RNA sequence: GUUGGAUCUUGAGGGCCCGCCCCUCGGCGCCCCCUCGAUGUGUCCCGCGGGGCCCGAAGCGUUUACUUUGAAAAAAUUAGA
């Protein structure tokens, strides 16, 4: 800083950077998506940072693997928030 | 600040602002319910309960379909885990480092590591049973953690 | 420094900033104001009547100047290119 | 954790204003915070400020100007029984032409210049001038 | 501001800036230059913003201007590259001329072989120039001066983004920093650019 | 049937009858039908905003207003077409339990949850007034002068819908709790 | 032993100030008695005086510490007329 700034409503750049609970407004950046993926033949909602697996009858398995941070996911997929 | 652990870091989540999560689909709160009664039937923890609901269900916590979270929801039905689900964790940690100090009477980080997960036991017990969620009649012992955790 | 209604005690009144609203005081080094020229606009060619910023000690040493110079010349115009 | 809130919003200004730096953001958020802020700003000591609301305590962006040369805390409070507070106002301040020392009274958080007309005492928080 | 329409720029300008080499800067992160910088150029090194260098080439400008003699402004480069320089600026302005060594105390000790009278210095580089940032800082002077971002900020007043190292860069804004002085008070005027090359000024550049 | 719409003890009809009669017809009216037919308002009253039309604030127990909400936007352009330009909204009033002092009368207490209390109420009924986006955030500025003006984020998809309401949410908040309300779009999504 | 996060509502008069909001009394009133005006053991203006019950008001709802006003608070001393 040049050490007189004054912000009021700060840049979502500078805010969505940082760690989850240090932003200035406190909301996270998680999100549930839709995955199609096509060896389901249902429509299997899934939570970003799933943690511990997202399966459905429609699959055998493939549906999502576990990973620390985000979930992993196979094939074909998609995302809207919607709305947080 | 940190008494009850070496650490520095960070174990929570942060928590959205809304009432509303995630508006676009939060269900209803027939399906959940009747998914809680059914889990909780198994004999699962909360803890376990809002996992599996977040990620395959299109709900986050229960507490943003219904003023609910899953506690309050099994307490007032009377179906319910017969202690808090942290104190029965820790509760089994002691345990599972008692059988682990019987097998090894040369571990000195396992007597001193005991010793810790005693005290974090007793200090949430206390505010426990000030607070009528446990008797106070009852009362932690080497005996009778074995007893719980089977 | 007025005493009473507004009789005057004091030896002098004393030079001020607003680039962190703090006193230049009372011979102090580094301070120092920055008459920028106005130019008259559109026929160009300088016609008077200063713009005067007042840059105190403080400022300088903790090395802001630079950026607030630009913040209160713009604020109050007249910089082509805004 | 914290024990007080204002000792720390009180130092975060003061720190700010050193600088030359035009925002802080104190926490947790009080309404006592809110009250002391408001009754320092109407003196024209701090500028205005702005309260951000979230669900986990609150956190305020103070403006602040330099009009202001220490806002200090009395930590732990005392009583003042409106013969102290002539003991605390010689010994703490720098003259009694200007500042004031902001108590909670329960005729409301005000400056003891109003303190002294109702004649109601109370909580010395703190003081500046 | 002045008459107006060459002075938010022209293409002239940007291809003399580009071709002096002036747009790339130090791979150093900022805090006091930071804003000035448009984009930052791949895998480090940040392209400075031509809109940015023209206004605090103007302020600088204006703050000559205004004074009815151009010799209390001390012109000042220790660098080699801006020796020829400077000189071109104060036979041109008639600035108050600085090439070489600087040669400690001449705005301090009131015993001593020389002294100069100015009332503003514009630096090239007050990391090289360091000697007379310190100097001026205890006797109450502004100065002015050329600052990429690895350059000291402290008693600077008005900084002027720019390389300003070495090359055509310290020649170029010794040039376009007189055209503009000129303009606004001199006999280029009404705010117009000189008739005078850049070649002028720049390095010396090994006679063949 | 609207049996109750108009009684409350209230002076005027003119609205209430308005209302009552418009209530009637949504009974009957296509995707409206069977959810008006058990479920009808205990009052309308009518407030004006600086819009230049009036705005007729209806009143929900709570339960009603779900429904209300569901549709909101389709619903109020129907009633705002048949009342020529009035812009219609849902407001919700709970009874809320007696002031924390003392004297000046505290009656009946029991417990008394945030969620249930003024600010709670009012917090709630500004959610309700909403329905394609909702509330991400709210700051207050207090002004120099001594003055607050509320700043309340509503999310930045599906915004639209509320853009051209922003006016009537404004004047009405003035005229219930005497603050004023302004309605913005943050700066989170994106 | 010491210390401890956030979080609950109170318009006029005059150029601030006042009461308010999201039953032992006084008394809005209701019923009683000597009755007060329709009346002179006694009404239908009313509880006004004694009552009961019961609202703006008020114990109101659950306690305080604190602070504030009173009393109770040796003379000499001491400040001090």
């Amino acid at each position: 800083m040049p050490l007189a700034k004054d912000l009021l409503h700060p840049s979502p750049e500078e805010e969505k950077r940082k760690h989850k609970k240090k932003r200035l407004v406190q909301s996270p950046n998680s999100y549930f998506m839709d995955v199609k993926c096509p060896g389901c033949y249902k429509i299997t909602t899934v939570f970003s940072h799933a943690q511990t697996v997202v399966l459905c009858v429609g699959c055998s398995t493939v549906l999502c693997q576990p990973t620390g941070g985000k979930a992993r996911l196979t094939e074909g997929c998609s995302f809207r928030r919607k709305q947080h | 600040g940190r008494m009850h652990a070496p650490g520095k870091g960070l174990s929570q989540s942060a928590l959205p602002y809304r009432r509303s999560v995630p508006t676009w689909l939060k269900l209803t709160s027939d399906d959940v319910k009747e998914q809680i009664y059914k889990l909780a039937k198994k004999g699962l923890t909360p803890s376990q309960i809002g996992v599996i609901l977040r990620d395959s269900h299109g709900v986050a916590q229960v507490r943003f379909v219904t003023g609910n979270k899953i506690l309050r929801i099994l307490k007032s039905k009377g179906l319910a885990p017969d202690l808090p689900e942290d104190l029965y964790h820790l509760i089994k940690k002691a345990v599972a480092v008692r059988k682990h100090l019987e097998r090894n009477r040369k571990d000195k980080d396992a007597k001193f590591r005991l010793i810790l997960i005693e005290s974090r036991i007793h200090r949430l017990a206390r505010y426990y049973k000030t607070k009528r969620v446990l008797p106070p009649n009852w009362k932690y012992e080497s005996s009778t953690a074995s007893a719980l955790v089977a | 420094m007025q005493s009473n209604a507004g009789e005057f005690v004091d030896l002098y009144v004393p030079r001020k900033c607003s680039a962190s609203n703090r006193i230049i005081g009372a011979k102090d080094h580094a301070s120092i104001p920055m008459n920028v020229a106005e130019v008259d606009k559109v026929t160009g060619r300088f016609n008077g009547q200063s713009k005067t910023y007042a840059i105190c000690g403080a400022i300088r040493r903790m090395g802001e100047s630079d950026d607030s110079i630009l913040r209160l010349a713009k604020s109050h115009g007249i910089v082509s290119q805004n | 954790v914290r024990m007080n809130v204002l000792a720390d919003a009180l130092k975060s200004i003061n720190n700010a204003e050193k600088r030359g730096k035009r925002q802080v953001l104190i926490r947790p958020c009080s309404k006592v915070i809110v009250r002391f802020l408001t009754v320092m700003m109407k003196h024209g000591y701090i500028g205005e400020f702005e309260i951000i609301d979230d669900h986990r305590a609150g956190k305020i962006v103070v403006n602040l100007t330099g009009r202001l040369n220490k806002c200090g805390v009395i930590s732990p409070r005392f009583d003042v029984q409106l013969k102290d507070l002539e003991k605390w106002q010689n010994n703490l301040l720098p003259s009694r032409q200007f500042g004031f020392i902001v108590l909670t009274t329960s005729a409301g958080i005000m400056d003891h210049e109003e303190a002294r007309r109702k004649h109601t005492g109370g909580k010395i928080l703190g003081f500046f001038f | 501001s002045g008459a107006l329409d060459v002075l938010q720029m022209k293409e002239e300008d940007v291809l003399k800036f580009l071709a002096a080499g002036t747009h790339l800067g130090g791979t150093n992160l900022d805090f006091q230059m930071e804003q000035y910088i448009y984009k930052r150029k791949s895998d480090g090194i940040y392209i400075i913003n031509l809109k940015r260098t023209w206004e605090k080439l103007l302020l600088a400008a204006r703050a000559i201007v205004a004074i009815e003699n151009p010799a209390d402004v001390s012109v000042i480069s220790s660098r080699n590259t801006g020796q020829r320089a400077v000189l071109k600026f104060a036979a041109a302005t008639g600035a108050t001329p600085i090439a070489g060594r600087f040669t400690p105390g001449t705005f301090t000790n009131q015993i001593q072989a020389a002294f100069r009278e100015p009332r503003l210095l514009v630096v090239t580089d007050p990391r090289a120039d360091h000697q007379p940032l310190t100097e001026a800082s205890y006797v109450n002077l502004p100065t002015i001066a050329l600052c990429n971002t690895d350059s000291p900020l402290r008693y600077v007043d008005i900084a002027i983004p720019c390389n300003n190292k070495g090359a055509h860069s310290v020649g170029l804004m010794w040039w376009m920093l007189a055209r503009e002085v000129l303009r606004m008070r001199g006999t280029i005027s009404r705010e117009h650019p000189w008739e005078v090359m850049p070649d002028l000024y720049f390095y010396r550049d090994p006679e063949e | 049937s609207a049996k109750i719409v108009k009684p409350n003890g209230e002076k005027p009809d003119e609205f209430e009858s308005g209302i009552s009669q418009a209530l009637l017809e949504l009974e009957m009216n296509s995707d409206l039908k069977a959810q008006l037919r058990e479920l009808n308002i205990t009052a309308a009253k009518e407030i004006e905003v600086g819009g230049g039309r009036k705005a007729i604030i209806i009143f929900v127990p709570v339960p009603q207003l779900k429904s209300f909400q569901k549709i909101q936007v389709r619903l109020v352009r129907e009633l705002e077409k048949k009342f020529s330009g009035k812009h219609v909204v849902f407001i919700a009033q709970r009874r809320i339990l007696p002031k924390p002092t003392r004297k000046s009368r505290t009656k009946n207490k029991q417990k008394r949850p945030r969620s249930r209390t003024l600010t709670a109420v009012h917090d709630a009924i500004l959610e309700d007034l909403v329905f394609p986006s909702e509330i991400v955030g709210k700051r207050i500025r207090v002004k120099l002068d001594g003055s607050r003006l509320i700043k309340v984020h509503l999310d930045k998809a599906q915004q639209n819908n509320v853009e051209h309401k922003v006016e009537t949410f404004s004047g009405v908040y003035k005229k219930l709790t005497g603050k004023d309300v302004n309605f913005e779009f943050p700066e989170f999504q994106l």
